């Protein structure tokens, strides 16, 4: 695979060549890959060889990346959380998910 | 002990291109 | 949906129940609203975390009543909230939040200076 | 993605932003992503986003989470296993499973 | 040597919500 | 999930609680989960809970488990294999796969 | 720099119960 | 699983025993093994064993491995790039790939 | 914070031979 | 199923097997249960791990017999059959359990100390 | 597809698109090609990122107008541009390049000797 | 299918291309077999990997030309190999082995010791 506009990358945190997850809403679909650069400003999600069985032009996914550390580190961690509408055009970034509440 | 945990999230892009013979 | 800033003009029985777990002290009934007295509040997963009142006097504003709900506080609610409370009434050029019924005003002067108001008398203010 | 109630995270020691398999007894999918936070006492257990094309309300699942540690540590590790029945009536805590006997 | 162990479970707990509007 | 009997544990190196995946041959399914103990000499492979949508009684499985190292030890690394025959009679134990040759 | 490595495999053994009520 | 002539293990820097994925242009499956070495010379990528149901004679596949290190590291990582064409001829091999552009 | 990269990979190899009954 | 805890009143052919694996001792035929002479057992995948026999005397009980099976030790089978007989048994004040029979005491008096028993002249004891 | 160098005879319409990126100083109009007047690019996902020309007198070959796509450098892109058209034209026995018109001669240079040509005085060479 | 020792009796063609790589110095023509003078061989995903001969004499027993091919070396096939011939051999209760023909006797001394044979002069003896 998945190609991403490099200003994505950067929101996001994810790093060129890195292992990423990408859900897709509206197949279904669930599965793992890796990041290729797109030029900046381009707002390219290019879902490429084979990875093009699981995706179609317009669906909408979520694309994410884990890493590992210890315990400690963990339970203070921030997530890089990057949201977009439209034509990928980015609305906001943050450092947490809220709460869920009844 | 080490843990996996969410790094960061691309929330609800949308896919632009999806072919086939790209790289990959 | 993910975390998104609304205004409310209209309240719906979720709106109210959600309502009456942030404000305790108020009846939704009484938390009427026009033009220049607004109310906004942060939604998530279709449930209100958190509301603000507003007061508009032109090229000056007042906020009043602010509070996230407990149990999500410190993950970005309140901050954007208040951003985009901010960013959707760019006519006033100086904002106030009065220091009253603040549960604990050490915890609120340190989100008021992250949110780029200066510590005043009686309160906080924030002008461009 | 899943929000989970705070009390659950903390018998099965997850965090919030951990990485999580969800394995679905009605159904058999099986699938990988992260917790979210629930309010504590709410008992939720809400599938969201792109995994709610993976399981429906009613729906009986296991929820695990792993992690890494050196082989001798591996030898004695013991997990924080949480059993619940009914609305997400919390049963049991421990830190072992049984041996299955013939 | 670093093994992956199971760290924790949740045994049948049941689904209150499963909505693709969620955040995700 | 899947427990399994403690000899086999042994012979494979798995530990009790460890992540294994299991390759069914008779159908194609691969998944993921973690090991249970089985009684020593039992002989069961017993897939259990949400797995049990995965397997049949009788089909023909390869559980396998995995572990990190740097690069310098991974290069002269010795897999713990053992193979089955029959009523998961064990007929060969080895620390090595062949070469597969034209 | 770490890699995966198989650590160990049961080749070809023959499943003797598949029980969705199992713990699991 | 998956047996590889040595040269194109050694090509993408993969290694005997080691965890690989495997992803299918032809058909669009996506599975996990781990590499046999075939002889060198023989061109061989063999899908064996449970892996055989998700791959046939002839299809095109992309077979990957990923490796873990800090952050500083992934930020200048070149990964073992090695490309094929026809019966697998190997083209060329690199330590990059291009930025996708408009 | 460790990462998780692709270390390697071959692109677009041919498949020989499948066979359930080869190791495996 | 997951470890569960049972009070038996009838037999099953597999639970008659599963007892005399427990207690090669006795002939599960002379294993006669009534309302103050009770078998309780941790039940795992279709299989009895381990049992204990309870005689009630009002709010005095006796454990006899307690055994868990040697492949499934040290995994919080015994703790939880005795948990659960206690919670079953809220009319109880006062458990005894003799120290006949006792494979190891050093490890029974472990068990029981860990449970909340006091070991006593003979055996051990737990009073509210 | 994959990074793939080409001599390009025939223009696209996106060919062209693209060459006006690589080379915003020429018109694509005035690329006018023949036998010894030759261009080779390299593709990426139907797109070019990088160009060169090519003059041809025998065994005498000259490089002009080497460009790879700023966003798209340090990945290997003209190296394999210059490699191929070295391998495509193997009766070329000495190349020439000229450092007219470079951005940077440190990073052409680094560039030019790492495939193999040596700096002169006006440009770099290669001979076999 | 896994790695497996059989006994050959019959050649099938893939056979005698396999003994042919694994025994260039012989015809697979003149490879005779019959109940005292055998062939056994290790086969993985239908090829021959390696493959000894071996003349019985009742409680006697002696091993030729044992060749594991070059490519899959070091993983244990030699060892299969030679223990599954003494396995499926059990009245020979001495084996001799020469060192005519060994391509490095330092690597078969090695390999046979690791096989619980005795360095002799002229070769390596195991006897029961
Ligand atoms: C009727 C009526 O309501 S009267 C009004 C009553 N209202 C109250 O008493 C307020 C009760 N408190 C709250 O509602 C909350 O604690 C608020 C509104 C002060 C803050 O909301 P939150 O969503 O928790 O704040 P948010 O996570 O956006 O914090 C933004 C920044 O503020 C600062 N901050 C917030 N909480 C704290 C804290 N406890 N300590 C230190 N700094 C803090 C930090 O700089 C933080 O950024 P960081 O997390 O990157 O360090
Ligand atoms: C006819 C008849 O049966 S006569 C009666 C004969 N019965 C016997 O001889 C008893 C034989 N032994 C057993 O059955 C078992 O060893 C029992 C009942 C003592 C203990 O059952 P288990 O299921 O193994 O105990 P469980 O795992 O619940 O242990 C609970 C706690 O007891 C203690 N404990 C148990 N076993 C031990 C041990 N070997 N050493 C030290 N402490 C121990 C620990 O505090 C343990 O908690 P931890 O694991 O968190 O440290
Ligand atoms: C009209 C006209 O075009 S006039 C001509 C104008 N052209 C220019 O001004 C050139 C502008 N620059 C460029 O196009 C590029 O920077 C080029 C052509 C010099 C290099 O192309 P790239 O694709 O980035 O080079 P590539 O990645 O193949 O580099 C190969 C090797 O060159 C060397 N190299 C390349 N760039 C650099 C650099 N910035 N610093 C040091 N060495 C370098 C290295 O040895 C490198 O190998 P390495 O990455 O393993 O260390
Ligand atoms: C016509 C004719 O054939 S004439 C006969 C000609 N035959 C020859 O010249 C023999 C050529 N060599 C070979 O075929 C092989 O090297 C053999 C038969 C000696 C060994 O076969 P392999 O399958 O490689 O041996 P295998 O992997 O089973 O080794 C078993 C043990 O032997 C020892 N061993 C084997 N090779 C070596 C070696 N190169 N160095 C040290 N020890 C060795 C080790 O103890 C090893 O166990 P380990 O790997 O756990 O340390
Ligand atoms: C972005
Ligand atoms: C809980
Ligand atoms: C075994
Ligand atoms: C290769
Ligand atoms: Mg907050
Ligand atoms: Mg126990
Ligand atoms: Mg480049
Ligand atoms: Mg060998």
């Amino acid at each position: 695979x998945c190609a991403i506009d490099q200003d994505f990358l950067d929101a996001a945190g994810i790093l060129e060549n890195e292992a990423i997850d990408i859900w897709n809403v509206t197949n279904g679909k669930r599965f793992s890959t890796y990041a290729i650069a797109a030029e900046r400003g381009s707002r390219i999600i290019s879902v490429n060889g084979a990875a093009a069985h699981c995706a179609s032009v317009g669906d909408i996914v979520i694309i994410a990346s884990f890493v590992t550390m210890p315990d400690e580190e963990a339970r203070t961690w921030r997530p890089n959380v990057a949201y977009f509408e439209g034509d990928n055009e980015m609305k906001r970034t943050a450092k947490a998910i809220p709460v869920q509440v009844a | 002990m080490i843990r996996t945990m969410l790094q960061g999230k691309l929330h609800r892009v949308k896919v632009t291109h999806a072919d086939l013979h790209y790289e990959g | 949906m993910k975390l998104t800033i609304i205004r409310l003009e209209k309240f719906s029985d979720q709106d109210r129940i959600d309502l009456q777990k942030i404000w305790p002290e108020y009846s939704p009934s009484s938390l009427q609203v026009d033009d220049n007295h607004r109310i906004y509040a942060a939604r998530f997963n279709e449930r209100l975390l958190a509301a603000v009142r507003v007061t508009l006097s032109g090229t000056e504003g007042a906020l009043d009543s602010l509070r996230v709900r407990e149990v999500t506080r410190r993950r970005g609610v309140g901050q954007y909230l208040l951003e985009e409370v901010l960013r959707n009434n760019p006519g006033v050029s100086c904002w106030w939040m009065a220091d009253a019924g603040v549960e604990d005003r050490g915890v609120m002067t340190a989100f008021m200076q992250a949110l780029g108001f200066t510590a005043q008398q009686g309160g906080w203010e924030k002008c461009s």
